[PDB]
């Protein structure tokens, strides 16, 4: 099958098509490299990949021609080198004389590879070009001068982030890639590029002069700011964050995380709780020793077993202190259990787990022949996925089109009007968006996870499950598909669901005194009118934003990075936070609190090390206890529909995304709450 | 290719290499590689259960009598079992020649102790019996070289800490020196200062 | 179960403390070098670290905290740290899968690549 | 007393779940019919063996393996947690 | 002129003096807190501004060798002054 | 298996460990006089049964006689009236502060694992 070409002397079954670059890359071997990216596309300008094919007359472009029998590529041969050195003698014939002041110059690919090629003494004797500043944003420094006119960053710009501000401007000496006019560039994955920059041209301003890359540590784990989960590298330095990067993976971030998360790091470093808040005779809070809130908690808690007492999950909050705070309210048999978001449930839907489950992966998105979505946009929730959209857009071409709201994404879609038409018109299929429903094969079918509540959201919920059922019955379906997905944007629900704790219904908001806080980081779903009585209730955030003044007897508690709790993905994958910096002071470990309240409780739980609650999720979830297990049985929609349809909910006006437009997107959770660089950020982009 | 580079020697490369399967010929018992570079260092294998026999062989004429060993130099990679990577430099003084034959060994594995035949090795001994844990054959006496009484660690197995878990200072009440836990100052502020892209594709282990 | 617990030096309480960390590491995502990602390497969980009341310096905890190791392969380092007798998490490898690229991809009017501009 | 929560583990492939398997693709629908309230939470984990949580009174849980039984026999363990 | 703090000790030319609730404030007592007189801040605008009628420029911190590396100063815009990326002192051009 | 260090099988190694703890516990009140510790000898002695004790997870006669032989060599130290009283009262750490187990001091005291 694949055509056999020569490595330097190695034969290699290298694949139909293909570029050099791939040819040398499959033994290993590795071609110097600049405007060519390995995700994005090639082209031709900054020809650093020049080589001579053995029976080559002059040399080729190795990232680009397209390998083919009987040629011969031996990399390391003189005329390669000779090409590299001619590459190298160029670019830095007029390059800035600022590698010191560079914040990329502690680690420049165009250093590393100077030290690899190009001769070591330069030969000008002139006077170098230097362009002026362009700024194109508050949250990324455009120095210039640096940039080499590789264009790796407008073919990410122009494509994945969807903008086209950005580009060539120009020709012969004195050509320039600065965008035309003063308008920034603003996207939603505006921060990434600082990633794709080679130089320095591109340094992040936040992150500016603040540190040197070998100094730094690169503690790894995840972020939770999203819920799609994705994977970081972390460079933190002298207990103290210095920056975040993303960590690469396929089925997830595929090395693009989101902007906003990537300057959620300040935030961190804003208020936090740090010492125990007791309130006083005063009512007024007070700093206080552990024993004291702890004995005084633990005075209360022994008082309300079972009835008149509930606990309020966040939405970033990690799954271990839910599971120790359900024991605790289970050796007292407090069945109360709710969860910010509120889930709707038809026959219950927390049993089959699958409900919830994105259960196509942003991996399984491509191989979809067709496409649907509503509700809330991808991008407000999964910037990273919307990026999958447009590239599948970009490459798989299929149909996608919005329902709800013609909402501004980079992609084409069809208009749609509004759920309680549509959901019908294509439920019975009557609908002519339907007919192409039936008409391609490899269906999927979205929901904005915000629309499940929506009041009666049942009703879309119902709606949408006999949309699925019906393409379905469409056929042409493999079956085991898994047509039917949601996308979620909060990181803890998920996991309380694969526990399934409850639905998170909202409607308990009835009599029960002395709640417990956990996050609580919305004015929103809960407040202190549930009992006009006391208004006792205890808190465990680590910013003090919306929910901590409204508490009293506050506890302190972790950030993320510190604990080493878990966090599952939409998709049900499970994976584990590793610690960091660990908390500022008398923050503790999340769960330990409760272990510690419990112990004072007369109720201590079996187990002792964060390892052993891990034992306990073997016992229960048991899923918690696999890390890249995404895989299961899968229930089938068999059974699922058959309680659904034993219910129906009407449909009804209006349809609308919560996060409307990028300005409201800066301001969410308490770290992009209070990070600063999102003020200065959200105040861009109003004025 | 001269004013900065280092010329290649051929002629005593030819030499040590000749010897080299000579001497690959005298002992297959235990010999292995016959490794010859353009430094013209010669090197060669022995199985720890052949340290002594071969040894001894080299303090003897043949075309080369292996006198004074100047070092029994020890290298340990965590990474393969036989993870210890005891090598014996030599010098042969009538033939102005030198080689390098090297080993390897377990943790408890108790490697031939040439104190017999080098006695220069009653020391290269406690050193690298107290550094690793590298027992010996049959030595008058184990007692530690360099690291103080109590000690207990085994610096230069590269495995726990540089600064090691012990830190001693002298104590009032006690009115007396004591080993304390580290609390290092400021801490070792270690730099990664590995570098991707090869620079030596010559080199280069391949994928597999 | 070859334990050389007592026959290392270290104290019991680094010991029974922590889990180390077996991994492969990761590529830099701001470099374009793929040439640590071979190469396996087995790391020790960091601990806190309280600022020193004097100077403002790092004023570290556990001694052992900078250690770092290569392995061959996974298996050797899980060997290690059964050897040594420390609990470990193993990790998956990431090499990125393979994608099909083309200069003409970037074109033709029908598979709205198109790009633009060049 | 009886219950508040209850929850299975299933291998999604071994021979000892398949039964059970084919018994939640079918009468799962009805029991879930049954009980409004007490959730019957169910996982498609491939721990070695299909299992049977069951919490009553203040947290304590009755958990019996589902190894090499069939969902006859299953049910006839279900009934009898009925309390 | 250094900026006094409400303790009455001299602030830091990277300004943090401590809290008045701040015991570690005794270890000044008995001594004296050394900051220095000349903040490097002032002596950056202090100067007056160079200007050429030309374009680009070539700044070297005075001193062949005895200062930073040399740098091109783009003029680019006449609304800014061309502030060096070393010396940290303004350009412009003039016509 | 591989070759084994001196004893083979735990008898082989039992009765060198034996001879161990006499050749400790005679010695200690040679010790206790030659650098006039203040501790009262029954603690000297039991300290003798304590560090017996530590090696108890011992299961490989190789790892039992490589012990015996460390241990003897720190014997050698000790009678020859090497070491000082200080490397005496090392393996005491009095210096040192208790260690609390129990997890919930753990909790109170800070960061931690
Ligand atoms: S970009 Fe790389 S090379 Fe150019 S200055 Fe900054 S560091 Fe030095
Ligand atoms: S940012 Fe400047 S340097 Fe980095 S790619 Fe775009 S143009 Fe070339
Ligand atoms: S590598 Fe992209 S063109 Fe040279």
């Amino acid at each position: 099958n694949l055509i056999e070409v020569f490595v330097d002397g190695q034969s290699v079954m290298v694949e139909p098509g293909t570029t050099v670059l791939q040819a040398c890359e499959k033994v290993g071997m590795q071609i110097p490299r600049f405007c060519y990216h390995e995700r994005l596309s090639v082209a031709g300008n900054c020809r650093m990949c020049l080589v001579e094919i053995e029976k080559a007359p002059k040399v080729v472009a190795a990232c680009a021609m397209p390998v083919m029998k009987g040629w011969n590529i031996l990399t390391n041969s003189e005329k390669s080198k000779k090409a590299r050195e001619g590459v190298m003698e160029f670019l830095l014939a007029n390059h800035p004389l600022d590698c010191p002041i560079c914040d990329q110059g502690g680690e420049c690919d165009l250093q590393d590879q100077s030290m690899m090629f190009g001769n070591d003494r330069s030969r000008f004797l002139e006077g170098k070009r230097a362009v002026e500043d362009k700024n194109i944003g508050p949250l990324v420094k455009t120095i210039m001068t640096r940039c080499i006119q590789c264009t790796r960053c407008i073919r990410f710009a122009s494509e994945i982030a969807g903008v086209d501000d950005l580009g060539t401007t120009g020709r012969g000496n004195d050509m320039q890639v600065g965008t035309y006019i003063e308008k920034m560039f603003m996207s939603e994955l505006s921060g990434n590029i600082i990633d794709i920059c080679p130089v320095g041209a591109l340094t992040s301003k936040p992150y500016a002069f603040t540190a040197r890359p070998w100094e730094t540590r690169k503690t790894e784990s995840i972020d939770v700011m999203d819920a799609v989960g994705s994977n970081i590298v972390v460079s933190t330095r002298t207990g103290e964050v210095m920056r975040i990067l993303p960590r690469m993976h396929e089925d997830i971030n595929e090395e693009w995380i989101s902007d906003k998360t990537r300057f959620a790091y300040d935030g961190l470093k804003r208020q936090r709780l740090t010492e125990p808040m007791v309130r006083n005779e005063k009512g007024l809070l007070t700093y206080t020793s552990w024993e004291d809130a702890l004995s005084r908690v633990a005075g209360m808690l022994q008082s309300f077993q079972g009835k008149d007492v509930a606990a309020i999950a966040g939405g970033l909050v990690d799954a271990e202190a839910l599971v120790a705070l359900k024991d605790l309210l289970n050796r007292v048999d407090s069945d109360t259990l709710c969860t910010e978001e509120v889930f709707p449930t038809a026959g219950a839907g927390t049993d089959l787990r699958s409900n919830y489950l994105l259960n196509t992966t942003i991996a399984g998105v491509e191989e979809a022949d067709v496409v649907l979505l509503v509700g809330t946009n991808p991008r407000f929730e999964a910037p990273l996925f919307n990026a999958r959209i447009r590239k599948s857009w970009l490459h798989n071409d299929l149909k996608v089109a919005l329902i709800g709201s013609p909402v501004d994404l980079t992609y084409t879609y069809d208009h749609l009007g509004d759920s309680p038409k549509i959901l019908q018109d294509i439920a019975s299929g009557s609908h002519p968006f339907s007919q192409v429903l039936k008409e391609a094969k490899k269906p999927m079918v979205v929901l904005g996870s915000s629309a499940l509540q929506r009041n009666d959201g049942a009703a879309i919920l119902a709606a949408v499950s006999s949309i699925a059922q019906k393409i379905r019955m469409t056929s042409g379906v493999t079956g085991d598909w898994k047509v039917m997905n949601i996308l979620h944007r909060i990181a803890s629900q998920v996991a309380a669901l694969d526990l399934g704790y409850k639905p998170g219904v909202e409607a308990i908001r009835k009599n029960p005194p002395k709640v417990l806080f956990l996050l609580g980081a919305d004015g929103g779903c809960i407040t202190r009118q549930d009992l006009p009585k006391d208004c006792f209730i205890i808190y465990q955030g680590h910013h003090g934003d919306v929910g901590a003044p409204i508490a009293d007897v506050i506890l302190p508690g972790a950030a993320y990075t510190e604990k080493s709790a878990t966090y599952v993905n939409t998709e049900g994958r499970a994976q584990q936070t590793k610690v960091a910096v660990t908390p500022p002071g008398l923050a503790r470990e999340d769960w330990k609190i409760i272990r510690a309240l419990s112990e004072i409780a007369g109720m201590t739980l079996p187990y002792d090390t964060l390892d052993q609650v891990r034992n306990r999720l073997e016992e229960v979830s048991p899923n918690l206890v696999r890390y890249d297990d995404i895989e299961g049985a899968n229930y089938f929609q068999q059974a699922n529909e058959l309680s659904k349809l034993v219910n129906q909910q009407l449909l009804a006006d209006p349809l609308v995304p919560p996060q409307l437009t990028i300005k409201d997107f800066y301001m969410t959770d308490s770290i992009s709450r209070a990070s600063q660089t999102m003020a200065k950020c959200v105040k861009a982009v109003t004025e | 290719t001269r004013p900065t580079v280092r010329p290649r020697n051929d002629v005593a490369h030819k030499q040590l290499s000749a010897f080299g399967e000579y001497v690959a010929e005298i002992l297959p018992k235990y010999v292995q590689q016959v490794q010859v570079s353009c430094f013209n260092e010669l090197e060669v294998c022995i199985h720890p259960d052949g340290v002594i026999p071969v040894l001894t062989f080299l303090r003897d004429h043949t075309n080369a009598q292996f006198k004074s060993l100047v070092d029994l130099t020890a290298v340990d990679v965590p990474t393969r079992q036989n993870r210890f990577e005891i090598v014996y430099n030599l010098l042969s003084l009538r033939f102005n020649s030198r080689i390098r034959v090297k080993t390897y060994t377990d943790e408890l594995t108790p490697i031939e102790s040439a104190v017999s035949v080098f006695k220069a090795a009653n020391w290269y001994e406690r050193e690298i019996w107290d550094m690793f844990g590298v027992f010996f054959a049959n030595h008058p006496d184990l007692r530690r070289i360099l690291t103080d009484y109590g000690f207990e660690g085994h610096p230069f197995r590269k495995d726990f800490p540089l600064s090691g878990y012990v830190e001693l200072r002298y104590d009032d009440e006690v009115k007396r020196v004591v080993a304390e836990p580290v609390e290092l100052a400021q801490e070792f502020r270690k730099f990664d200062l590995n570098s991707p892209w090869e620079a030596f594709p010559v080199y280069r282990q391949p994928p597999e | 179960k070859l334990d050389i617990t007592t026959l290392t030096g270290v104290p019991e309480e680094h010991i029974k403390t922590r889990k180390v960390r077996i991994f492969v590491p990761a590529r830099n995502n701001m470099q374009s070098g793929v040439n640590n990602t071979k190469k396996w390497k087995m790391e020790f969980d960091t601990r806190e670290r309280w600022e020193n009341p004097l100077m403002g310096w790092a004023s570290t905890a556990d001694p052992l905290s900078n250690m770092v190791l290569t392995f061959s392969t996974k298996e050797d380092a899980v060997s290690f740290a059964e050897k040594n007798g420390w609990s470990y998490d193993i990790e998956e490898r990431k090499v990125p899968k393979p994608k099909s690229k083309s200069y003409g991809a970037n074109f033709s009017w029908n598979k709205r690549t198109r790009v633009s501009t060049k | 007393l009886g219950l508040r929560e209850i929850r299975i583990h299933l291998c999604q492939r071994s021979p000892g779940s398949q039964g059970v398997r084919d018994f939640i693709e079918k009468r799962y629908v009805e029991l879930k019919k049954a009980n409004p309230d007490l959730p019957i939470l169910i996982r498609e984990c491939s721990d070695v063996q299909p299992k049977l949580w069951a919490r009553y009174a203040f947290g304590q849980e009755t958990n019996v393996p589902l190894n090499n039984f069939s969902a006859d026999q299953v049910t006839r363990a279900l009934e009898n947690v009925l309390s | 002129g250094v900026r006094v703090s409400p303790t009455g000790e001299k602030v830091t030319h990277t300004g943090q003096v401590y809290d008045d609730k701040d015991y570690r404030r005794i270890r000044f007592v008995g001594r004296q807190k050394e900051v220095n007189e000349n903040f490097a801040i002032d002596l950056i605008a202090e100067q007056p501004v160079s200007e050429v009628e030309t374009r680009v420029i070539a700044c070297d911190g005075g001193g062949g060798a005895l200062g930073h590396p040399k740098v091109y100063i783009n003029l680019d815009k006449e609304t800014k002054t061309g502030t060096c990326g070393y010396c940290g002192l303004q350009f412009r051009q003039h016509h | 298996f591989v070759k084994p260090i001196f004893s083979r099988d735990m008898n082989e190694a039992k009765r060198r460990v034996r001879e161990l703890y006499r050749a400790w516990y005679r010695e200690v009140p040679n010790t206790v006089h030659q650098f006039q510790l203040d501790i009262t000898v029954k603690m000297g002695r039991d300290k003798v049964r304590e560090m017996f004790m530590k090696n108890a997870h011992v299961t490989d006669p190789r790892v039992v006689d490589l012990l015996v032989i460390k241990g003897k060599i720190e014997l050698e130290e000790t009678i020859k009236v090497w070491k000082q009283r200080t490397h005496v009262m090392r393996f005491f750490h009095e210096t040192e502060a208790p260690r609390p187990k129990d997890f919930l001091s753990k909790f109170y005291v800070g960061h931690d694992p």
